[PDB]
């Protein structure tokens, strides 16, 4: 790793000046410099990993999205032939879009999720697990694509059954994990009844349980509850 | 699109 | 160059895709590619290439500036000290950003601007050339740095007295020269009353010759003619 | 900061 010969700190101290910077490739190249070393991650480190290929691996996806519509256009009824250049270009971004995925893969596997005992670590990791599967998912066309959607879908699956038993309703990544997974019966897995109700039930057992909240935790789980809400209102 | 966290 | 291989239309044509999709380091890379082919530019090609860079090298800026706050503010009495990683990484980007700029001013001296005969091209080069002086400029602290902005000057100076023989006042090459060196003066050179002065002259002279234009041509300068007027009331 | 094209 290029980031070997740096201290975990320092790692993680820059991590924290490029997502100031908004310089969000140097700041995953500095948090999977960090997970290498080995350690456990702490709740803020866990964020600064996500936050850093979230914001990287999303302007891949939106450049994806471009790129794949402009090709779907070109590839209808009256449209000159342009040549190879636009399905090139498509394959170069999808590649490396693959790429970010497989190296984020790799650093849960060796060794994020097999360490983590503790429900709000291991739902954050099989959460991010199932989250970078499903973005495999979204531009997949091969032999293994049913088995990529099935590696989302089962990671989801088990972070939503250890979260149900470990975090209360109102959790922030509980929220956060059942968004995704309803995203993923929406879009990935052409399930929007599953999707739907998920969100629903998911956000009326947290409504519930807001009561036992302060302010500061009141804000952030209906901050993810409005996600909810908002889904809901597209899909209904 | 839809929203996620 | 990793683009050897590819044609230089397709090298084009991707450039404006990785345009449409924001990918402006790709964008750059493509232009790159398509100028050491060794032919030279149309305006639509040299307008790419200067979007790309703009675009990549306005990022580093912006991210340097992020990061030359931080660590001005660490060397502030009463700061506590953090260690070497905010120097660190404001050198990192830095040095990154000094790598673009002599990307740019390679492109152009080998070989564009030599070849370069005609006013809308010479003249758009040597723009350039002043800008990406001006952006290393605006990092410099060694022996050298009257040197790199005694070459944005000389640069930006060659182009204006091509320009004032060559094209009409509202030309919007001439005047995007004349915003530029106006900043220059006011920024790098600390010759504000030059800044001002450039500016409010070629505002004028600009406005005195809109008559002549079409709908269309009245349109690109008077966008122009507004961000001199927005500096002017910026300086003013 | 000013503009700059
Ligand atoms: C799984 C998950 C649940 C809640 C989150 O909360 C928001 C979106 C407010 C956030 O930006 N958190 C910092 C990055 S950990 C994020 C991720
Ligand atoms: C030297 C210069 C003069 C005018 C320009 O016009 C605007 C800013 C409207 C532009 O985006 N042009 C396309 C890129 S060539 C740009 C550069
Ligand atoms: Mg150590
Ligand atoms: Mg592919
Ligand atoms: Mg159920
Ligand atoms: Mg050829
Ligand atoms: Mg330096
Ligand atoms: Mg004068």
């Amino acid at each position: 790793g290029a980031m070997g010969s740096m201290e975990r700190a320092s790692l993680i101290q820059k991590a924290k000046l490029a997502e100031q910077a908004e310089r969000y490739e140097d700041m995953a190249a500095f948090m999977k410099g960090a997970v290498e070393k080995g350690e456990e991650l702490s709740n803020e480190e866990r964020c600064l990993l996500s936050v850093a290929y979230k914001n990287v691996v999303g302007g891949q996806r939106a450049a994806w999205r471009v790129l794949s519509s402009i090709e779907q256009k070109s590839n209808e009824e009256g449209s000159e032939e342009k040549g190879p250049e636009v399905r090139e270009y498509r394959e170069k971004v999808e590649t490396e879009l693959q790429g970010v995925c497989d190296t984020v893969l790799g650093l849960l596997d060796s060794h994020l999720i097999k360490e983590a005992g503790d429900a709000e670590s291991r739902v954050f990791y099989l959460k991010m697990k199932g989250d970078y599967y499903r973005y495999l998912a979204e531009v997949a066309t091969g032999d293994d694509k049913k088995r990529i959607i099935d590696s989302a879908r089962s990671a989801y699956q088990e972070a939503m059954d250890i979260s149900k038993k470990e975090m209360p309703p109102t959790n922030p990544i509980r929220l956060g994990l059942a968004l995704n997974f309803s995203v993923f019966h929406y879009e990935i897995a052409n399930s929007p009844e599953e999707a739907i109700s998920l969100a629903k039930t998911t956000f009326d057992e947290a409504m519930a349980d807001l009561h036992t909240l302060s302010e500061d935790s009141y804000k952030d789980s209906t901050l993810i509850m409005q996600l909810l809400r908002d889904n809901l209102t597209l899909w209904t | 699109f839809p929203a996620t966290v």
